[PDB]
């Protein structure tokens, strides 16, 4: 709604132009008139304070013992229904001290505890679904630690971040930005990399929900979880909604799911709706990561509800010196290994296997209490990442 | 108070700047050798900001606050060779050792003389120099003498000159979004002699380019939106923006014509005798500019219509403007 600051963000100026002095001394003028405005007319008519007198005599009107509940149906203005307590249903009268704006249907409803009505709504706790996917900010990962891809790090910047910083150039060409990206490629790639690192230069609720949590146990709670998902991202203002390892809704059988395959097919015409339906959709990107993108309804992925599909490849040989470099940077190593000798370990490294070999060589260091990491950690540590 | 690394260098050639004081006596000729040669090497290195902090500024600023307050005064005798070199420190300490409060008194300091040329210490600057002072200083004292004491002497009359020299050099000294900063000074000085002060500064500003004036026009609107509680300026001020956009500058005139309406709309005294000024302007915007003026449309065929050789068609072009080319076409 309203807000408190931001009076006026005319900063155009940007300067010392006087233009910026005739406005803030408009305001003076109406400040001074209003001060002998209300205290004077504060005296002869002593009825209402506005400060201690207005709000006492709405608290004697409440109750001490303010009730809760939740308003079930808005008949006629000045007139609802709301359900009691337990499960009685009252055809209480609105009154007017409510703001009457904020009485959605189903929220929550203060009453009088003696001749239940209608005395104040009360603020939704903040639903657990929205803390579950409400990721604040990417831990470490930043966009030129990455390293490697590049032809493929243009296409997400210019899809889900581009349009939030200068909507400019979506803006005279009349083009709307693409709708979303799916990234798809071997296992262990910078997918989910690339994923996290839009997370750290965005200014947007970022969410995030596996494939995997979108099956479920009871029949119909499948797709009102999807509901849910992009009913949150709605009412977060702009946010980029990340689907991980989308290869979970039909890829992988849990027994408890009730229902078959016959269930998950409802959830994906369910995901297919809330992408590219008849509603409105506001603003909200969605990324999607998979590591087989053969294996999915070939219309989850139609043009429209996911446009930029961004292919992932082994790191290439070039691409893999950087990769060890980026992971090896805060290592203090023993000037006896080196990288490029171990390069070509094995045909096709992913990456994620060279972070794993950085990583098991410090574990290899540590054993033995020494801050350096020597050939041989490295040696060992190639042999007990790829091998076993 | 401290220095380090480079304690060397204002060890040495500072004693002789604190010998002037021992220095005027028995050496007559030694002080104007020196003040000579020195002159033109120290501009190249202050031209150059290299350095955050300014070591050799901040050891006068001490002695020269108090030291001028009274030193100033003391001789009160104009001389060729001394007021040259007086000038000169006065205007380096003014943004930091002189308060907001303080040019009450300073009328007599600057007024009396002018330092010299620094027009061309003015232009290589961008807006640190003066620009910020140099306004500030007239907005209050002029318009406390022109409450009861409008008529003084000629001084008042002189300061006219200096209002011109300045916009003639700001506005292409960056070309950048720094040009709309000249209008905001003019404003405040000469409330009531407001047209003659604009007169002088749009008759060269003009000349020097032709296209870089229409972005001065942009200012005047908001300008006038915070105008006087007093119903004086509600004329005044709106004959300025007329004369610029004249046959002196671009003959589009397509705001030109517009800036008449700003008066009341007196349309018996501002467009009576200009759409014939031209006569070759029939096929361009000068029609399209009057079919928004719907104040005076009455009128213009009782003039029109008696030329009856002004145009090549007179009687058919009235009949087919009120309303048959507007709604036909849409249909
Ligand atoms: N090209 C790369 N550049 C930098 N780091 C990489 C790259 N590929 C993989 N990694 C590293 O691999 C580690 C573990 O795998 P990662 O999270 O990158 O998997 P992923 O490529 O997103 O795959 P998946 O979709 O199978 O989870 C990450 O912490 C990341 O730093
Ligand atoms: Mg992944």
């Amino acid at each position: 709604g309203p807000d408190a600051a931001s009076k006026l963000p005319l900063v155009t100026p940007h300067t010392q132009c006087r233009l910026k002095l005739l406005k803030l001394e408009r305001i003076k003028d109406y400040l001074l008139m209003e001060e002998e405005f209300i205290r004077n007319q504060e005296q002869m008519k002593p009825l209402e304070e506005k400060q201690e007198e207005e709000r006492s005599k709405v608290d004697d009107l409440r109750g001490t013992p303010m009730s809760v509940g939740t308003l079930e149906e808005i008949i006629d203005d000045n007139h609802a229904i709301v359900s009691t307590s337990v499960g009685s249903e009252h055809y209480v009268s609105i009154l007017s001290f409510v703001d009457k704006d904020l009485l959605e249907p189903g929220c929550s409803v203060l009453l009088n505890h003696k001749v239940h009505a209608v005395i104040g709504v009360l603020m939704d706790d903040t639903d657990p679904l929205v803390t579950v996917m409400k990721v604040e900010k990417a831990p470490q990962e930043t966009y030129a630690d990455i390293g490697g891809l590049d032809n493929q790090i243009q296409e997400i910047k210019e899809s889900v971040e581009l349009p939030l910083t200068h909507p400019e150039y979506y803006e005279e060409m009349g083009i709307k930005p693409p709708k979303g990206v799916i990234l798809y490629g071997p296992p262990g790639t910078g997918k989910t990399l690339l994923a996290k690192a839009v997370a750290n230069q965005t200014s947007a609720t970022f969410l995030r929900v596996v494939g995997s949590e979108l099956i479920q146990k009871y029949l119909g709670d499948g797709p009102k979880l999807v509901r849910e998902l992009f009913r949150v991202a709605e009412e977060h203002a702009p946010s980029i909604v990340f689907i991980d390892e989308i290869d979970a809704i039909g890829t992988k059988r849990y027994d408890s799911n009730s229902g078959g395959e016959r269930e998950i097919q409802r959830t994906m015409l369910e995901l297919l709706n809330q992408l590219d339906g008849f509603d409105s959709r506001g603003d909200v990107k969605v990324i999607m990561a998979t590591n087989r993108i053969e294996t999915l309804d070939p219309a989850l992925i139609r043009p429209g509800r996911i446009d930029r599909k961004i292919e992932f490849p082994l790191p290439d040989e070039k691409t893999k010196k950087r990769i060890f470099q980026i992971h090896t940077s805060r290592m203090t190593l023993a000037d006896d290994v080196t990288l490029d000798d171990l390069i070509m370990a094995k045909d096709d490294l992913s990456g994620a296997d060279i972070k794993a070999i950085c990583t098991e060589a410090g574990l290899m260091a540590l054993r033995e209490r020494r801050m350096k990491v020597t050939n041989e950690d490295f040696k060992k540590s190639k042999e007990n990442v790829l091998y076993k | 108070m401290e220095e380090g690394g480079r304690d060397k260098a204002p060890v040495q050639p500072q004693q002789s700047p604190a010998a002037a004081p021992g220095g005027t006596d028995e050496k007559p000729s030694g002080k104007e050798r020196r003040d000579a040669g020195d002159k033109d090497k120290e501009q190249e290195l202050s031209e150059e900001d290299k350095q955050l902090q300014d070591e050799l500024e901040m050891l006068v600023e001490r002695l020269g606050e108090k030291d001028t307050s009274l030193y100033r005064p003391a001789l009160e005798e104009l001389r060729r060779q001394i007021r040259s070199s007086t000038t000169s420190m006065t205007s380096v300490p003014k943004p930091l050792k002189f308060l907001r409060p303080h040019y009450g008194k300073l009328k007599e300091i600057y007024e009396n003389m002018a330092p010299g040329e620094n027009k061309r210490f003015a232009a290589d600057i961008i807006s640190v120099l003066a620009m910020t002072m140099s306004g500030e200083r007239e907005c209050l004292k002029y318009r406390l003498v022109g409450s009861q004491e409008e008529l003084a002497s000629w001084g008042h009359e002189y300061v006219r000159h200096l209002a011109g020299e300045v916009a003639k050099e700001w506005q292409e000294l960056d070309d950048a979004e720094k040009v709309q900063r000249e209008p905001l000074l003019t404003l405040v000085k000469e409330i009531v002699p407001y047209n003659m002060a604009h007169n002088a500064e749009h008759e060269a500003c003009d000349l020097l380019m032709e296209i870089e004036q229409v972005d001065m026009l942009e200012k005047d609107i908001d300008e006038n939106a915070y105008a006087k509680v007093c119903l004086y300026l509600t004329s005044c001020v709106n004959y300025v923006p007329e004369p610029e956009n004249s046959a002196l500058l671009r003959c589009a005139l397509g705001v030109f014509r517009k800036f008449s309406r700003f008066p009341e709309a007196l349309r018996l005294a501002l467009m009576l005798n200009d759409m014939e000024l031209v006569e070759d302007i029939f096929t361009s915007c000068k029609d399209v500019v009057v079919q928004k003026q719907m104040a005076f449309m009455l009128g213009r065929h009782g003039v029109f219509l008696e030329l009856s050789e002004d145009v090549e068609e007179y009687e058919d072009l009235t009949e087919i403007m009120s309303n048959v080319q507007l709604n036909s076409n849409f249909l």
